[PDB]
């Protein structure tokens, strides 16, 4: 299901429309709408509620609303790298100016004139409680409404397998430890600035016998095969002595 | 481009003297500003305890100086019912608002705490000039809600004013009151009386008295 | 969108004492991190001058910025009448915004100051109140304090002005004491400043008997 009009929060009185990628099932029973859209041309109260269609498509909550401004989202829970579309929007597509964003009770953006707001790549300090508020003809506030954004993978550790005054003609593995959270990632050895070996699936990588010219500072990178969620590790200090 | 907003509503307490006073009748004010020409029409339910009552008198609108409607509305509350904490809630509703406007007043809360009243005569200094003052001292009351008057001969006395209440250090209350009348009055041996209303008096009622003495 | 513009007046003790600096402030709040410098000039009956001190932006809890400038006013400038105006510019206002302000106007009046000692009736209580009444005076602009053995006494309260039935404001002042202070003959004054006063000020004592 996506939307027209994306804001899963909606006025009262409004029109919104879900495509479906045919039956609808609102609140888990079965409705007339046979066509791939939806029509709701003027919102009410009974048009909240978990919305599905035809496997089957995951939920989508839609939630109807009164008041003077409400702060909409695209959607309520995203991953690690996903954008967060925010918009504040005044009833009756009314005038508001000198808006403030909210995040948790405390204001992180303040616009002369009205405006959508995007945060393109989020992470856990998105995660939480937003509310918009705007100057009409008085200051109006919004309710808040929750956001969550969960971590993907905690940013990677560079472990090695011998502890750091190490000899030479040893063998050590360096691994690059992260865990997923629920698709697999992609990983990266560097030594300084160096690569030492590219884009691989394997979290792993061997110095067959350590010379004295491997010490160095050595460090991982992990990422998704998209890549929009991409992490390093701190760097690890290795000597390799004669 | 129109400017987001509606109407505002104002809920008003009775006043003090009316609250104190078994035979008077004091009342309740919703009032209603900013009521456009677009969206008229304005209605008001109320409660007392969260229940609707029905006998609220709404006058008419009436249009001000700045083109926007000014609506009222009078709940006539008990006497002991006020005293008593009962809450009072007025709910308007007019299509220029996204939602009712709920607006409730009760007495202020807290231990009521009684009204100490002190009658102080003129300064030696004042007693050149041809008026003097007589000064009422009350303090030590809780909540603010009070009425203060003066009497000589059964007769009220019209020429006093009196401060508001101000908020003292142990969160109590204290004014003064200032009568002012011909010297020749407080010369002649006349006696004077600040009475005060309050609710924490027994009766809500006490009376002090003042007069140069005899001799 | 708009910054907004507020002027505050001196401090009245600050137009009332030589020894004091009494200052204008015009206040800029809702200043956006984008918006270039807020830029004032100030005026005085119309002449303008060049010695306010305006200070650096300062980030509010709400993430807009506010913005202070202070104007010094002469002591005599400011208890004779002159107006002082603000004019705040910048990008993100259409036209400059204009604030003017001054003394309240009208004929000055002299207060009468009478101290009134606690009455016989409260002198069971452990602390007694010494009233100090203030009547008669234009404009309201007024402060009181109490002093005893050359230190202030903390201890006070006083009422706000009100209007007299003549036009002009009364107040009174309570000062509260251990019973057994006055008792024992301490010696307490009323301290009121006002611009009609001879030089500002008056005292006034008051002690047991
Ligand atoms: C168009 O025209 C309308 C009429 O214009 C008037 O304005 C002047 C300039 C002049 O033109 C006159 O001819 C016109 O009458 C405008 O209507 C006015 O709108 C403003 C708001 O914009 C109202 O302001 C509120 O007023 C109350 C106090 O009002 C009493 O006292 C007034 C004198 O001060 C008096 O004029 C009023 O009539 C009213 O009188 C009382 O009436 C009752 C009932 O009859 C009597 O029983 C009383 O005895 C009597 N009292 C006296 C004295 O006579 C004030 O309390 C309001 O303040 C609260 O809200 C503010 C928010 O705006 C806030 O800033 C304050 O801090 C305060 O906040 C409250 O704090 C308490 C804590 O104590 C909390 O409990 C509250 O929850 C909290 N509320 C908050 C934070 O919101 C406020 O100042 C004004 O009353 C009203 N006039 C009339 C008449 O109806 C209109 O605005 C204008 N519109 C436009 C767009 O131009
Ligand atoms: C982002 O934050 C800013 C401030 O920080 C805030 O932090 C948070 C956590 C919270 O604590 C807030 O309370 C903090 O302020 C916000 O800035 C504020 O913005 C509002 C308006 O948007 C300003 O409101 C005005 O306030 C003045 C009174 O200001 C004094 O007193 C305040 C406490 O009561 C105090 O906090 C102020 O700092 C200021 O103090 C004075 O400061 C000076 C010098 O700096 C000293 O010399 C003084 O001693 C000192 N006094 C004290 C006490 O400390 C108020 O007068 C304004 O009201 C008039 O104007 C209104 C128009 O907006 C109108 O609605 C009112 O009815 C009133 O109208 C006037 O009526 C009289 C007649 O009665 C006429 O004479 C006037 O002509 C008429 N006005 C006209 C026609 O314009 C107004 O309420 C607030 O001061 C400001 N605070 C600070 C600090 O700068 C900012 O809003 C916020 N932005 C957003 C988008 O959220
Ligand atoms: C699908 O289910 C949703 C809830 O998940 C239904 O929405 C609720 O139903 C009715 C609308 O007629 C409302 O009772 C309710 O809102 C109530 O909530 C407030 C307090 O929160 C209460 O004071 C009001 O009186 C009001 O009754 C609706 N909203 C929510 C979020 O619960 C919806 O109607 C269902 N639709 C269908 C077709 O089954
Ligand atoms: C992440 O954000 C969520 C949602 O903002 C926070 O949870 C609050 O989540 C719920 C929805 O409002 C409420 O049930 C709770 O009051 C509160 N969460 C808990 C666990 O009590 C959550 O705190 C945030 N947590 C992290 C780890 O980022
Ligand atoms: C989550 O992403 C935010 C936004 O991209 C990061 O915020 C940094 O970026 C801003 C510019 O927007 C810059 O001022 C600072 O470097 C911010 O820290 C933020 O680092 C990131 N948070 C976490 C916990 O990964
Ligand atoms: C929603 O349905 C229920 C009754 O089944 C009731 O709350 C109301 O009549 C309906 N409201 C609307 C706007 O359809
Ligand atoms: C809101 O603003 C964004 C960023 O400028 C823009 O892509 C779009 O026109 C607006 N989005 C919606 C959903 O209206
Ligand atoms: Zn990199
Ligand atoms: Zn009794
Ligand atoms: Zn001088």
């Amino acid at each position: 299901i996506t939307l027209q009009p994306p804001w899963v929060s909606v006025f009262q009185e409004e029109t919104v429309t879900l495509h479906c990628e045919t039956q609808w099932f609102l609140n888990g029973t079965a409705t007339q709408t046979s066509t791939p859209s939806y029509r709701i041309t003027s919102a009410s109260v009974n048009d909240s509620g978990e919305y599905r269609c035809q496997g089957r498509s995951d939920p989508i909550q839609l939630e109807i609303h009164r008041g003077w401004l409400l702060l909409q989202v695209s959607s309520r829970v995203f991953t690690e790298g996903e954008p967060l579309a925010l918009r504040c929007h005044a009833w009756k597509d009314k005038l508001v100016y000198n808006v403030l964003y909210y995040r948790n009770g405390k204001a992180f953006k303040f616009f002369h004139w009205n405006s959508n707001l995007t945060i393109l790549k989020t992470n856990i300090s998105h995660n939480g409680t937003y509310h918009c508020s705007g100057m009409g003809k008085h200051r109006y506030t919004s309710a808040g409404i929750s956001v969550t954004v969960k971590e993907l993978f905690p940013a990677p550790v560079l472990n090695a397998s011998v502890t750091s005054p190490l000899l030479e003609g040893n063998l050590v593995t360096l691994s690059c430890e992260t865990k997923l959270l629920l698709l697999q990632l992609y990983f990266s050895f560097y030594m300084g600035s160096k690569t030492l070996r590219g884009r691989n699936t394997s979290s792993e990588y061997q110095i067959l016998t350590a010379r004295r010219e491997d010490s160095g500072l050595y460090w991982c990178e992990a990422a998704t095969e998209d890549g929009n969620v991409l992490k390093r590790s701190p760097e690890l200090e290795l000597q390799v002595l004669g | 481009p129109e400017l987001l907003g509606g109407p505002s509503v104002f809920l008003f307490p009775p006043k003090p003297k009316d609250t104190l006073m078994i035979s008077r009748t004091p009342e309740v004010t919703c009032v209603v500003v900013d009521v456009s020409h677009e969206d008229p029409e304005v209605k008001f339910n109320w409660y007392v305890d969260g229940v609707e009552v029905h006998n609220a008198k709404t006058k008419p609108r009436e249009e001000q100086y700045n083109s926007t409607y000014r609506v009222v509305s009078v709940l006539t509350v008990l006497h002991q019912d006020w005293l008593n904490g009962k809450e009072y809630k007025c709910k308007v509703s007019n299509k220029a608002l996204p939602a009712p406007i709920e607006k409730t007043i009760s007495k202020a809360k807290g231990q009521p705490r009684e009204p100490q009243v002190y009658t102080l005569p003129p300064s030696r200094d004042e007693l050149t000039k041809n008026q003097v003052s007589l000064t009422c001292l009350v303090k030590g009351f809780y909540p603010s809600d009070i009425a203060v008057e003066w009497e000589s001969n059964g007769q009220p006395e019209n020429n006093y004013k009196t401060t508001p209440p101000v908020l003292d250090s142990d969160g109590s209350f204290f004014l003064y009151s200032k009568l002012t009348v011909d010297k020749s009055r407080w010369q002649q041996g006349n006696v004077f009386s600040c009475s005060v209303m309050h609710e924490a008096l027994h009766n809500h009622y006490t009376q002090k008295s003042l007069s140069l003495s005899p001799g």
